[PDB]
């Protein structure tokens, strides 16, 4: 007894979201294989999530100068809408992918010279700096500069938001606020040069991405 | 050859002022071994990097490139830039980058203040043909073959800060030193100062 | 699989590269008895187009009856073939001609006969050639042969005119040095040097004069001339053992295989 | 003895590709933790380089009438450069990375009414149909078509390319070619129709990203 | 120490010669996790300055795809190059070069385009070298060429007159004897008869002329001539497997790669 | 770290959440003859932020007199308002 086998009808394949079944299939014909490089024209590590969407990124310029006054805000931004740009890498991922669940690295650079004195103050505020005082910012999740010692601080803060996951096209609020004020007011004499420059270093970390869209 | 390649040979020289933007682009460097500007008028010549004349004799080259940028500031600057690696070919529209976009590019933050000068920054192969060609013998341009794997630009990431009694510029050198380095098919080409 | 397309059935190897060496060996009835399962068959599937084919019940046609073996690459280009020709009219005319894969140039500025069909039926190219050029003519003159890569400097291909190049770059390259009175022919190889991956013959666009030339001779002469003789060389060509070959290509149609 | 440690200047952070080395550091200080969602608002895999980079992408729609005579090439086209569009989310990987190293799938699916009669060829072309021979078409990778059996097909075929790596912005050569000729001519009497569809989905396969631009 | 020189530091053993074989092959990641210590750095310290560059986290480009290896002096000198090329005008008119490695001497009296620049990479020489040199034009001519060391009697350099020497003197050094219709090329070794440890070639003042010489190469014709035709002859240089290299130099500058 | 950002310090676990109960209690000299280390420091970097106040030889307070407990949330705000 001899049989002729036919082709299949049915066939459930595709990709990881979309899902194709076709009623009329045929046979999916392979030759070859993926080839390696071993005279590696690229020494570095391909693209991938972990090295592209989590990279310090500039969002901000400012210059804290010499006439402002005591508990002046020197910034006001949101952490999370300055990275919602064109001009980043981390719009490639968010374009397509809706939600969003993150946390909030923040790394802030200033240069003063040291003929001048004074001091910041860098807290992380979730929502807004509605009624909080602006003495007791401490127990914020803070660092301080001062023209003595350091120039360099780290903050690392998890997600604070109302709820898990993050819509772009219409937040109902934001869920940080860097706020940066004047802690010391900053004084020269003769000679002493009047500015002194102010830099904030952002980034996600653990992001994850659910829901693709196909609008943009 | 590895003797002369790998030390670091100074190629170029750009100063840091203060009168400049944030964002404002300085030097543009095409990546490559081919690279030397510098000269002197006093005897009558023109400066030479050690990588150059080794690969200046072949007609492919393949390895990795190592900028050595050293800064002589005072105690008392300030300030920071980005060394940004923007890929392709030495011939495109590159001065109209916006600065928010290179970050998208690799790159590398650095200080200026401190007590560490040289940044070593080592340049990848990023590249669509596994041999490069030393065009610089032809007269013609082709696309297809190119020279460059790369191009370094040193943005203005940040503006200078600086006391009275000092000046207002932070001169940074370029050294060159390479890894990993091939090359073959030898030939003799006097290279020519690259003006950019 | 890495991808994630999934399918209801399987694609088995289709195309599988050198089914069946050429000679007629041994390795009773082929058909008989046994019934012929590949007599008929559907062709639109690839899997069952995998069938072994007979329609008659058969046996063996036997041994064949000579000692070497002309099925393989390796020994039927092996016998050399044509590729130019050119003559010489004054003193110290160098003359340059690069190879060119392409089907685009036409001989004698191209590929010729047996080259043009060879060159255009397999993808791409990675490896050497083997080159014997042939001196017939005058008495008493000098000569000089060299090797120079792709994107580099030289002459204006397939002109003859005096070489602007000197003796410091074409020895530097790598040459040869010979008198046309003492052998008269030169049997040399033709080695990969080459930036690139391989070089591939029928291409079209910007990229067939780019992604196809892997090699360039060229000759200079000196002590020219004698009293009135012509002085013809060639240039033949043959794949040496070195080099491989990819992806079987449809051959050239018969509007394209021409001779010089 | 006792001694007070202070804070170190020499680090060496960021992230994959993006490398910074400070000269004025401070601890990074973190709090909390990545939190995980338990009762997910989200049942399917979030957005990864297996799942987006590589799903059947429809690159052109034309139609094969009754009207072409045999040998008639229906389609021709570039299988690279009609994934290279702003519609699709493999745009949102390959634009900050220049390089590709890829291998090609193909699915082609026509839809003919049982009382026509005629067939196709779906053939993988390198590089261009410069002096391939029309009748000789199925020593390459092939997949026919017949109003008789079956309607589904598919080609696996590697990397063919003079080079390793891809260039998008100034290709030397177009490296697959999808060609669709007339195999058999599509007859009909009265009152059969004198239309049926032609549809390719195409997708990547085992890609490779290397050296990331700045630029679009 | 051996001569009380004493320090509060430790002074490390500064630019280490051949820190690389040139192949690019294995002999992971690179940098990865592991942050880059190479990245920032004291270059004024040699000690700080020995540290492994990196700035991305990397890996492995792989292994080379040619067989042989074009990163030694040994096998990328060997191709050998041009040095110099004279002509004849009457009879027995014998020519005399020497070789000197001095970047003073412009070519054509000196150092042309290949080993002008080779001959400055380094400080001291020490070894033989190769010689080819091809006989091109006039048939029937007669020739010899011979060694002859420094400090002796020997005719005018780069001019070429009638020998003020004589068969006893030219022939009791060493000399081969040929025709320029039989072979027309000679392949010859170039001993080291030196007095002197190392001969040096970038060198100024009186020191130049006397302590970067160490060989010469000079040939007498005779049967000259026959009817009108030239004869003109090539000399080549190549080094051999015999000789050493001292002390990296910093390369010649872009006013000095000069050829003829 | 899953995100990739290196430094060359270390980061320590900043405002650690309910460092104290209020209970007044035991759980010799708190500081004598021992030096205050606690006395001079750097609020700059939280990391010697971190270390135990004192400025003077101290002892014990002691024990405190009432049986319930007035520093939580949990009996402090469940007096209605």
């Amino acid at each position: 007894e001899q049989m002729i086998q036919s082709v299949d009808r049915t066939a459930v394949t595709g990709a990881s979201y979309f899902t194709s079944v076709d009623q009329s299939s045929v046979h999916t014909a392979e030759v070859g294989s993926h080839q390696i490089e071993p005279l590696k024209t690229s020494v570095d590590k391909p693209g991938s999530k972990k090295t592209q969407g989590e990279k310090f990124f500039l969002i901000h310029s400012a210059r804290w100068l010499t006439t402002h006054a005591l508990f002046h805000e020197v910034a006001k931004l949101d952490v999370v809408k300055l990275l919602y740009n064109e001009q980043f890498a981390v719009q490639g991922l968010l374009r397509y992918h809706t939600y969003a669940r993150f946390g909030i690295e923040i790394q802030v650079q200033i240069n003063p010279t040291p003929f001048q004195q004074g001091g910041l103050i860098c807290a992380m505020v979730p929502g807004d700096q509605s009624y909080g005082s602006i003495a007791s910012l401490t127990v914020y999740p803070h660092g301080l500069l001062n023209c003595n010692i350091n120039n360099v601080v780290r903050i690392k803060v998890p997600f604070i938001y109302t709820r898990g996951a993050y819509h772009f096209k219409d937040p109902q609020y934001p869920v940080w606020e860097l706020t940066i004020r004047v802690w010391s007011e900053l004084n020269i004499g003769t000679g002493t040069s009047a500015y002194t420059s102010l830099n904030v270093l952002a980034r996600f970390t653990d992001l994850e991405l659910h829901g693709l869209t196909p609008l943009s | 050859f590895t003797t002369w390649t790998s030390i670091p040979t100074l190629a170029a020289q750009f100063p840091f002022n203060a009168s400049d933007s944030v964002g404002q682009q300085i030097k543009v460097i095409p990546v490559d071994p081919y690279f030397f500007q510098m000269t002197n008028t006093n005897p009558d010549q023109k400066c030479i990097t050690a990588l150059a004349s080794i690969c200046q004799m072949f007609c492919f080259w393949r390895g990795d490139l190592v900028f050595d940028f050293q800064v002589f500031p005072t105690k008392y600057h300030s300030g920071r830039l980005l060394f940004c690696f923007v890929p392709g070919n030495e011939l495109i529209d590159v001065t109209g980058i916006t600065l928010k976009q290179a970050t998208t590019a690799p790159c590398a933050v650095m200080d200026i203040a401190g007590v560490q000068s040289t940044l070593r920054f080592r340049v990848p192969w990023i590249s669509d043909t596994p041999y490069r060609v030393n065009r610089y013998t032809k007269e013609a341009h082709q696309k297809g073959e190119y020279t460059a794997i790369g191009k370094l630009i040193v943005y203005c990431y940040n503006r200078l800060t600086s006391p009275s009694n000092v000046a207002h510029h932070v001169r940074v050198n370029v050294y060159l030193s390479a890894i990993n380095l091939e090359c073959f098919a030898p030939l003799y080409h006097a290279m020519d100062v690259t003006t950019q | 699989d890495d991808s994630g397309g999934f399918s209801t059935t399987v694609s088995t190897e289709q195309n599988v590269p050198d089914p069946q060496v050429g000679i007629t060996t041994m390795r009773m009835d082929v058909s008989g008895v046994q019934a012929p399962v590949g007599a008929i068959t559907t062709i639109e599937d690839p899997v069952l187009a995998k069938k072994v084919p007979e329609t008659f019940p058969e046996l063996k046609p036997g041994e064949s009856r000579h000692t070497s073996d002309h099925m393989s690459i390796y020994k039927f280009m092996g016998r050399s073939h044509f590729l130019c020709t050119f003559t010489f009219n004054s003193n110290n005319k160098e003359y340059t001609f690069p190879i060119t894969l392409s089907s685009t140039s036409n001989p004698p500025h191209g590929l010729p006969s047996t080259l043009r069909w060879f060159f255009n039926l397999f993808q791409l190219y990675r490896g050497p050639l083997d080159l014997t050029i042939i001196i017939t003519g005058a008495t008493d003159v000098d000569g000089m042969a060299w090797f120079t890569p792709v994107g580099l400097a030289v002459d204006t291909p397939w002109v003859e005119k005096e070489s602007a190049l000197q003796i410091d770059y074409k020895t530097a390259l790598g040459a040869v040095r010979f008198n046309t009175r003492r052998t008269g022919n030169i049997q040399i190889r033709l080695p990969w040097y080459s930036y690139l991956y391989a070089v591939s013959g029928a291409l079209d666009g910007l990229g067939d004069k780019t992604d196809s030339t892997f090699g360039l001779v060229s000759i200079q002469i000196a002590n020219y001339n004698h009293s009135d003789e012509y002085l013809s060389f060639s240039c033949y060509l043959s794949v040496t053992e070195q080099s491989e070959f990819y992806f079987p290509r449809a051959p050239l149609n018969s509007n394209a295989m021409l001779s010089t």
